[PDB]
RNA sequence: CUAAGAAAUUCACGGCGGGCUUGAUGUCCGCGUCUACCUGAUUCACUGCCGUAUAGGCAG
């Protein structure tokens, strides 16, 4: 929604067991929105102390390694869970299942106000490396580099460059500090497209269809397969309302007292997985948050791709 | 009227990472950053029936026809290498602050009420006696669980890391240091400071526990086990799955935050068992009994409830177990 | 303010019995690899002498 002046770059973290269920239809990767929560909570912690702004975020899964096994006979997947502490009268309790994932991922926050020509721009970027050092992203802890060859420092790059040969030269090296990854974007345009494709081939088809199709592995007889445009993983894209907006107060069980509690349900749009070498700029893989409350439609996407 | 939070919730404080297991010789523990690591692999065993028979199984030809058909399982070993004999087991810790601040809680003057009751704890005596048996627990290498107790010498090196070097380091002998005895020593005093420090502040603490156990040249090392559900699969599958990060046997996250919080000694029932790991309705899964029933009036939640409520303050054994709790985390309240 | 917040999979195990893989076989005709270059830039920081000297000078 708004242009950054600068692109924090945090290092590679290593986040040890977080929440591999994405979704109620879909599991791998965290969803993008603990992403962009996690960078909201880092303003919230530490942004406003500095008097910037922290919004936007690069996702580059530098490692992926989920808790899962394959049983004998099965082609499909289960998880791998944990003992949790047995109940009041000694038996065990009911278990629920959950995936718990590990991950190394390097960050690219939005960075706009005035506490960058507050403060430099290495002292906010550490700032933030070590407020972030205590944290978590997708439900599990951020193990933060002790005692290995070298850590990996933090590095603030001011968008506004003195020349476009400046600019552009630092956008390859920052690229090249996150080679080994893929970045994560939001590909709606595409999915609409490809639905509307799908609905000249057969009418009534809705847009589940198209997002199933698109990542499904489909056979043609002449047997060849039908190739997709890149890695096209389904994401969740939001939240929808479901109910009207309640009160602070008349919820029960609300989580506070003092915010408005609407139910809702997950929103499922289209994704890629695409190297960072073919963005224009680094700036263009930065998911923002789309609330807009009236109509329901939590969403976080990436805008500005394409 | 204080009425109890409908929401209650509390964040993981000393939330350690996963033990990684790598392997290597006694004498040479001071250059282990390139010790080769431990790899599980697979082997065959063919067993025999030896479980209890159900009085109808217990006819001399259907037991010798049930022997008579092999019993063959796969089952995930993990071995030190048959020219090492010491096994090396690091893990990274933080020790994260706000202690006593829960996570989600709905009612604000519980919230007040809430923090005005740590604020007592802590202006009055402190995390020095939580803090004193986490390292304690740090200092004795009760995270290897299995992996301590047959071996020859156990040595813990633990080192705080500030920025990226060591600030300070420790190292201890891990048999000489009970498993059931909080003694007080100078380094673990030191320790103990540091991780209340890192208990009371606004930050986090980092710690490196690195523990040498020396098992034995080629002896058969113990990570910690998978669950996995078999869900009624018609297939066998393998009975035994160990748990590896990285092509190199680790310990669960879990099971090493199980064994620095093993220092509740102060349930109703006596201390044979020693210290247990503090959890509400002081649950053993090793002993399958849960110990502070909330028939007496030591479990967690009445504890608290009293202590917040009605301000009815309990012993000092008891706030500790409570404060305790509070460093463990979970999801609490009522509907 | 992160489908938020929480969690011990674990004890025990004999996989082995035995075995002939052998029979026969044409790889093969033909072929233009050329042209043109500064290794050397202070590239030998070397040998001896006065001085206890590693401190510091001197000789061709």
């Amino acid at each position: 929604v708004t242009d950054p002046e600068a692109l924090l770059l945090l290092p590679r973290l290593s986040i040890q067991n977080a929440n591999a269920i994405s979704s109620p239809l879909t599991w791998g990767f965290p969803s993008p929105g603990a992403f962009t929560g996690f960078v909201h909570a880092l303003q919230r912690r530490v942004g406003i102390s500095l008097d910037i702004e922290l919004d936007g975020v690069g996702i580059v899964c530098h490692r992926f390694e989920a808790q899962i096994s394959q049983p004998a006979g099965k082609r499909t997947k289960v998880f791998n869970l944990t003992r949790n502490p047995l109940n009041r009268d000694g038996s065990t309790a009911a278990i629920v299942e959950e995936g718990r994932a590990h991950l190394e991922v390097s960050l690219l926050l939005g960075v706009h106000g005035d506490g960058l020509d507050d403060h430099p721009a290495q002292e906010i970027a550490r700032q933030v490396q070590e407020q972030a050092g205590a944290m978590r992203l997708a439900g599990g802890s951020i193990l933060p580099w002790c005692n290995e060859r070298f850590p990996a420092p933090n590095a603030e790059l001011l968008m506004l460059g003195g020349s476009d040969e400046q600019r552009r030269k630092n956008q390859r090296r920052l690229t090249r500090r996150l080679l080994p990854g893929f970045a994560l974007v939001s590909r709606e345009a595409l999915l609409q497209q490809h639905l509307e494709t799908l609905r000249t081939t057969l009418p009534e088809a809705t847009t589940l269809d198209a997002l199933l199709d698109l990542c499904r592995i489909n056979f043609e007889p002449p047997w060849q397969v039908r190739d997709k445009p890149g890695w096209l993983v389904p994401i969740p894209a939001g939240y929808n309302a479901l109910s009207p907006l309640y009160l602070p107060g008349e919820v029960r069980n609300a989580r506070d007292r003092e915010t408005p509690l609407r139910f809702v349900e997950n929103l499922f749009g289209l994704g890629e997985w695409l190297s960072p070498h073919r963005v224009a700029a680094l700036s263009d893989l930065l998911w923002y948050h789309h609330a807009e409350p009236d109509k329901g439609l939590y969403r976080w996407s990436t805008p500005r791709f394409v | 009227i204080l009425s109890t939070a409908s929401v209650l919730a509390f964040e993981r404080k000393l939330d350690p990472s996963d033990a990684l297991m790598s392997a290597g010789a006694w004498a040479q523990r001071d250059a282990s950053q390139e010790w080769p690591a431990v790899t599980v692999r697979e082997k065959s065993v063919r067993g025999t029936i030896s479980n209890r028979l159900k009085t109808k199984d217990r006819d001399p030809a259907k037991l010798d026809a049930s022997i008579q058909s092999p019993n063959l399982q796969t089952v995930d070993v993990a071995n030190l290498p048959s020219d090492a004999d010491t096994l090396k087991v690091r893990f990274t810790l933080r020790v994260l602050g706000g202690a006593g601040t829960p996570s989600a809680c709905n009612d604000a003057a519980y919230r007040d009420k809430l923090l005005q009751t740590v604020a007592t704890y802590v202006n009055d005596q402190g995390f020095a006696e939580l803090a004193r048996r986490y390292a304690h627990n740090l200092a004795n290498a009760r995270f290897l669980w299995r992996n301590r107790v047959g071996a020859e010498a156990v040595e813990v090196r633990i080192n705080h890391i500030r920025q990226g070097e060591v600030a300070r380091a420790w190292r201890f002998d891990a048999l000489a240091i009970g498993l059931r005895d909080f003694k007080a020593d100078a380094e673990l005093d030191a320790l103990a400071e540091l991780i209340a420090s890192g208990l009371s502040g606004s930050g986090h603490v980092l710690l490196e526990v690195v523990a040498f156990a020396r098992i034995g040249d080629g002896q058969e090392v113990f990570p910690s086990q998978e669950l996995i559900l078999d869900k009624g699969d018609k297939k066998g599958q393998k009975s035994k799955t160990l748990y590896s990060v990285r092509d190199a046997a680790a310990i669960h996250s879990q099971k090493i935050g199980n064994a620095l919080r093993t220092i509740d000694t102060w349930y109703p029932d006596e201390d044979g068992l020693g210290p247990i790991a503090v959890e509400p309705y002081g649950s053993v899964t090793s002993q399958g009994k849960a110990y502070r029933q909330p028939k007496q009036k030591l479990d967690f939640y009445t504890l608290l409830d009293n202590w917040v409520l009605r301000d009815e303050a309990p012993a000092v054994e008891q706030q500790h177990y409570v404060i305790a709790n509070l460093i463990r985390g979970g999801v609490f309240g009522e509907a």
